[PDB]
């Protein structure tokens, strides 16, 4: 029934402290309330601090905040093997010990930021040890993958193609929110030059509260986590769809709100506001959750979708006819008080896997290269209990997920 | 995390009264006050320069080396000169002779021990260590020799701690002595070979941007030095400061260093606007991208626009947008695709504190990993050479028991570090 | 060719013979390929080398590499490079357990002397049956262990401390107070050898383990020595020979982080340095064992790698990984 979240890395947990904000928000649970649902992990004490200092600080048990004094690194070797390692054991512990306490649970949301030091390593290693230890769940990440252009750490690729390869063979089902393409949406779709980073973890926060809180949330066409992967995924890779929102509207600008499903529903298919720059290029979806929330009348899906299956430049894939999970929730959608979220009626946040990253991969692909094919940073990564293996083998890796996205698809 | 700041030498020192002239009103720290900081933030990490013992007394966690007693007496005899604890001094009453050789074989090596005994007693102080600071000049004994000895030493005891080193290498135009790239040479060498994060600094080039960049007609000492403490800041204490992106020490170096040598930068900081009138408050961000660029503003001497980057750490620390942050950071890096390096997809690692400078409002510490500086140690290179062919004043090197090998070493090895930096500017 | 890379699988070993390990190895000319013991149904990953020895099975098999044939093949054609004057290099590399000793030095035995003996002999064979009044030779030797940034010299029992690597300012890195002999005879330096390879397998050693945590440096100073008649003066010609037995590529659990770090950056340095070298048609200081040997990794200079493999299923996981690195030395 439930589902456990572990956010790992700085990133993972800022993105937390928000998704974790939006919840008690939309269920009026105030700063001091119930009990979580979750765990908070880095490798650097002053981030998690954070929620340790800031808002929602005894919302907490200081038993689901578990940190490393010692130091992050933003290498995926040293959070993953080295130090990362150390705390494991912990982690897990609580992931256990939390996993104990609930009711016949469903899976682990876990949130991490792919090109990151504790968050690609660590997680690495955390997904790791549950697929093992919980194979008979889900494991949906919720990923953060690197900017197509706009990226921050230098070496951002070495840390997410390793990401992506040893938690590909551990996960069900990869959410993937790009951190540039929302900001496009901050600008585009909402007017603000001024997007903190408080401000994508609001929209993620947001689309997130779309997955799981509501979902989980009783409704006029449930769908359970498994459903996702089931209806998501349509092979073992760890495939990971596109998060996507809909009424993106601006809480001062503009206002049209009152924009009836057929209008929403048409919004999310329109490259320019689904949360990653993975524009559909070319790659053919293949299977969307149309998550839907607020005063909505199924007819008006199934039609609004109906309209949409004969657009044809939406073209879906070929060996797949039906590929849309209709889920439908009653309780609107909730934005921040005062943050800059229109605040509508209804919402939908669409989720798919599209041939589309086909694209995304292989440019995050290409950049590793450049610099392995210059050793760059690998120093830093060896000196840490990593090898010419684990990189060249997790580069070959990755290249038949450039192959096995293009097959799936591209042909019929 | 924690670091233990290290004042080798006069330079270094006379360096140290400014760096934490600086520092300590950044954490309000007065002479032997305590906290008396216009917030609570300036509190929660500070840990990383001082030490608990009263509770009014937070005492920087610094080393001060020197052969030449009136220096440290001059700095221990002025404004905040009466926080260290007097344990810190680690004095060398010789004779500080301006050698290289002086310092490092035959006067320094014997002060030694008794230094490492207390790098030894600050780094087993508590929690855990993440490097030591180094300042210093690469044109003296107490600098280059004994200082180039004090992390040799320290990177045998800790090859895990991180080494930041902050060398005033000769400035070009005019040398404030005259076997200069004697004592410099043989320190660049020891450099290339244990700390690990070099930040080069010019007296001249900081005159410059000292006397154009701040209409600053009189810039004493006291300033260069305060403005090279102002940038110190920025790199450190500040990223141990919380941000929506922060990085420490470790970040800056894993994102820095490509390839093992360690590489040197070159610092830049942000609003450096003269005093009154200039206070533009053109700070909205892009004009710090301006600045921080820029060629002049680069403590350096070279210039950037001389030779590609191989990476960059612009150090923000003042409310800003990560959009407006990470979005400049990009067109920066495409107006200037030429220098920029191509086989780094993404060179520049932006970094963001919140808490800017004090009384700031926006600023950015720029760590710039520039094949430029190659057109340095060049300089310095050939300075040797040209004197090393007529052994100029070799004698009170080899006189001080020296080897006519090791100048040829050290000169081959910085003289290749040269070759190597050029191997990527192409 | 200036650098020249064979990989050699040998027999199962105790452990894997306790394991009841599939042989994942398989060799046809050049090629060596290798199965994933987890995908049995693939087509295995195939790698091309100079040479693929396969020895795992014995000599009473018409189709086993053996000590001879390796040394023939690699051996033989260095020594001839240092009769020509130029510096060389053998390297034998992998996993712990792989066949990197036995490759190099090998047994005491008949038919069972690795590379160092049989050069050796080879070497004294030529000198001796070396017939001109104006050619007189010197032979030098030095043996010693590079562990965690120290070395340790194998021909001194009381080798009393550890020595230093130095940059001499004009002529090159060298190990302080380290002992360099001379030998006549190659029973004489037989002596020395077996004298070596005992001092790294005494029972104090089992305590860092250093027989497969130290990288082991046979070093021979070959200096041919011209007479001329007409005007009567000898010309010097000097070859140095570096014949080393890398530490085990696995420990770049239960390894120390200084061991680790060292012997990662070590043959990791290691990797860049015949890569570019084989690039020519370089960061020595980087390692104090790619420092000590910048010479014999020069332009001039010849190097080859000998890269031991374990036949065995369970080390799928080391055994591909020192083929890649084998493949990268290129
Ligand atoms: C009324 C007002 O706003 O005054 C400003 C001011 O006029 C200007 C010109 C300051 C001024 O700085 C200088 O004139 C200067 C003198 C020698 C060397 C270098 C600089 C200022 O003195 C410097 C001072 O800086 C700080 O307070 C920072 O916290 C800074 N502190 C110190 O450097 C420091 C100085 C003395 C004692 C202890 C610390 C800092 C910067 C980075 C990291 C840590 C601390 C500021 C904003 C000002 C004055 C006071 C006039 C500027 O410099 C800095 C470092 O902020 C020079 O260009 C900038 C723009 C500022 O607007
Ligand atoms: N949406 C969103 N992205 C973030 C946030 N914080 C960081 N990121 C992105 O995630 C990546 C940064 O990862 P880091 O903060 O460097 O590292 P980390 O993953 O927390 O772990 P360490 O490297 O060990 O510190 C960059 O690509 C950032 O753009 C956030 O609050 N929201
Ligand atoms: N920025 C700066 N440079 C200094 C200071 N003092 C000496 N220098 C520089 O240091 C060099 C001289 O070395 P010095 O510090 O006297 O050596 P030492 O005292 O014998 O170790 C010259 O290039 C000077 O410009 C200073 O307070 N600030
Ligand atoms: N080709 C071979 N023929 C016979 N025995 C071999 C062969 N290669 C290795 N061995 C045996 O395998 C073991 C592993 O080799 P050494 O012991 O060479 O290990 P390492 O590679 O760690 O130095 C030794 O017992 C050795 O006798
Ligand atoms: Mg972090
Ligand atoms: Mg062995």
């Amino acid at each position: 029934r439930e589902c456990i979240s572990i956010h790992v890395g700085q990133a993972g947990v800022q993105i937390g402290n928000a998704c974790w904000e939006l919840y008690c928000l939309e269920h009026g649970i105030q700063p001091d309330g119930h009990v979580p649902r979750a765990v908070f992990v880095d490798l650097e004490p002053t981030v998690i601090d954070e929620v340790r200092t800031g808002t929602y600080r005894q919302l907490f048990h200081p038993e689901q905040l578990i940190t490393g004094k010692e130091d992050a690194a933003n290498n995926y070797a040293r959070g993953h093997y080295t130090i990362g390692k150390e705390i494991i054991d912990l982690v897990l512990d609580r992931i256990r010990k939390l996993a104990d306490q609930c009711t016949g649970l469903q899976g682990f949301s876990v949130f991490h930021s792919f090109g990151g030091g504790t968050g690609s390593g660590f997680t690495s290693l955390l997904m790791e040890r549950l697929s093992v230890d919980y194979g008979k769940k889900s494991k949906l990440e919720f990923s953060i993958y690197p900017a197509p252009q706009v990226s921050t750490a230098v070496v951002e690729p070495y840390n997410s193609i390793l990401t992506t390869h040893t938690t590909l063979e551990h996960s069900d089902c990869a959410f993937m929110v790009d951190n540039e393409a929302i900001y496009d949406i901050c600008r585009r779709n909402l007017d603000i030059e001024r997007p903190t980073y408080t401000n994508l973890n609001r929209l993620i926060g947001q689309i997130v509260s779309s997955i799981t809180a509501s979902l989980r949330f009783d409704g006029a066409l449930n769908v359970d986590l498994t459903e996702f992967q089931t209806n998501l995924v349509p092979y073992p890779r760890a495939h990971f769809p596109l998060a996507t929102y809909a009424p993106v509207i601006s809480a001062e600008k503009a206002y049209h709100e009152q924009l009836s499903v057929a209008e929403i529903t048409n919004a999310c298919f329109e490259p320019a506001n689904q949360m990653v720059k993975c524009d559909p290029r070319h790659g053919k979806y293949m299977a969307c959750c149309l998550l839907y929330r607020g005063d909505v009348v199924p007819k008006d899906v199934n039609a609004a979708i109906a309209t949409i299956k004969t657009k044809r430049t939406i073209q879906f894939v070929d060996w797949c006819p039906t590929g849309f999970k209709v889920g439908i929730n009653y309780e609107p959608p909730t934005v921040v008080p005062g943050g800059d979220l229109a605040k509508v009626q209804r919402a939908v946040c669409m989720l798919s896997n599209t041939t589309a990253i086909a694209e995304a991969w292989a440019r995050l692909d290409h950049k590793f290269d450049l610099m392995y094919a210059k050793r760059a940073f690998v120093h830093w990564y060896v000196g840490e209990g990593m090898e010419e293996g684990e990189f060249s083998e997790a580069r070959e890796d990755m290249a038949a997920l450039e192959k096995d996205y293009e097959e799936v698809g591209v042909d019929s | 995390r924690e670091i233990v700041h290290i004042q080798a030498g006069q330079c270094g020192n006379q360096i140290g009264a400014k760096f934490w002239e600086v520092i300590s009103d950044e954490h309000g720290i007065d002479p032997t006050g305590s906290y008396h900081g216009d917030s609570d933030l300036q509190l929660e990490r500070i840990n990383v320069y001082y030490n608990e013992a009263a509770g009014n007394k937070y005492v920087p966690r610094a080393i001060l080396v020197d052969l030449e007693p009136g220096t440290m007496d001059s700095v221990r005899s002025g404004p905040f000169g009466q926080i260290f604890r007097p344990d810190n001094f680690v004095f060398g009453q010789s004779g500080a002779g301006n050698n290289w050789a002086k310092g490092h074989y035959t006067e320094g090596a014997e002060l030694v021990d008794s230094v490492l005994d207390v790098v030894r007693k600050e780094s087993e102080s508590c929690d855990c260590l993440q490097g030591f600071q180094l300042t210093h000049s690469l044109g003296g004994g107490t600098g280059s020799g004994m200082g180039t000895l004090l992390i040799s030493k320290i990177r045998e005891e800790y090859p895990d701690r991180i080494m930041n080193t902050f060398s005033v290498v000769p400035s070009p135009k005019v040398s404030d002595t005259v076997v200069e790239p004697y004592n410099a040479t043989l320190s660049v060498h020891q450099l290339v070979e244990n700390t690990d994060e070099t930040y080069c600094i010019d007296n001249e080039a900081l005159y410059d941007i000292c006397f154009r960049t701040l209409k600053l007609t009189t810039p004493t000492y006291g300033d260069l030095n305060h403005l090279v403490s102002a940038t110190m800041s920025g790199v450190t204490t500040c990223l141990r400061f919380p941000g929506q992106l922060n990085a420490d020490l470790r970040k800056l170096a894993v994102n820095m260093v490509p390839f093992p040598r360690l590489h040197f930068f070159m610092p830049g900081f942000a609003p450096l606007t003269s005093r009154g009138s200039q206070q533009y408050r053109a700070l909205t961000v892009p004009e710090l991208t301006q600045q921080m660029f820029d060629a002049k503003n680069m403590m350096a001497a070279c210039d950037p626009r001389h030779g590609r980057y191989l990476t960059v750490a612009a150090v923000f620390r003042g409310r800003m947008s990560m959009k407006e942050v990470d979005e400049q950071m990009l067109n920066v890096q495409n107006k200037n695709s030429s220098y920029f390096v191509e086989w780094i997809p993404n060179n520049v690692k932006t970094a963001v504190c919140d808490i800017p400078p004090r009384g700031l409002k926006m600023s950015a510490t720029f760590i710039g990993n520039s094949t430029a500086i190659q057109e340095l140690f060049k300089r310095i290179s050939e300075q040797f050479t040209a004197m090393f062919r007529r052994k100029a004043f070799l004698h009170w090197y080899t006189g001080e028991g020296m080897d006519e090998m090791e100048f040829t070493e050290a000169e081959s090895n910085m003289n290749d570090l040269v070759s190597e930096y050029q191997q990527y500017q192409d | 060719a200036s650098v020249k890379v064979a990989v050699r699988v040998r027999p199962f070993n105790s452990r894997e013979m306790s394991r009841d390990s599939k042989c994942i190895i398989q060799m046809s000319g050049s090629t060596t390929t290798i199965v994933n013991p987890k995908q049995p149904k693939e087509t295995p990953k195939s790698f091309s080398f100079d040479y693929s020895y396969w020895s795992h099975t014995s000599p009473e098999d018409i189709n086993y590499a053996s000590q001879k044939q390796v040394y023939r093949d690699i051996g033989e054609e260095m020594l001839q490079h240092a009769f020509e004057g130029y510096n060389v290099c053998i390297f034998a590399y992998g996993q712990t357990g792989a066949g990197k000793s036995y490759t190099m030095m090998g047994k005491q035995e008949k038919d069972q002397q690795g590379i160092i003996p049989q050069l050796c002999e080879d070497l004294f064979s030529r000198i001796n049956d070396t017939t001109n009044d104006n050619m007189s030779y010197s032979v030098e030797v030095s043996y010693m262990e590079i562990y965690c940034e120290r070395v340790r010299d194998l021909l001194n029992p009381k080798n009393k401390g550890n020595l230093r690597v130095r940059e001499h300012p004009l002529l090159g890195p060298y190990v302080e107070d380290l002992s360099k002999l001379a030998v006549t005879s190659y029973n004489d330096i037989q002596d020395l050898m077996d004298s070596g390879n005992k001092a790294r397998t005494v029972a104090a050693t089992n305590m860092n383990e250093t027989s497969s945590r130290s990288h082991a440096v046979f070093n021979i100073i070959f200096t041919q020595k011209r007479h001329d008649a007409e005007t009567n003066i000898t010309t010097e010609k000097v070859s140095k020979i570096s014949l080393v037995d890398l530490a085990g590529s696995e420990r770049a659990k239960g390894t120390r982080l200084k061991e680790g770090a060292n012997i990662n950056k070590s043959l990791t340095t290691l990797g860049k340095v015949i890569s570019a070298l084989a690039e020519m048609d370089i960061p020595y200081r980087d390692s104090v064992l790619t420092w000590l040997l910048r010479e014999n990794l020069g332009g001039n200079s010849r190097t080859a790698m000998v890269a031991a493999l374990s036949p065995a299923d369970i080390n799928y996981d080391e055994t591909l990984s020192t083929l890649r690195y084998a493949d990268r030395a290129k």
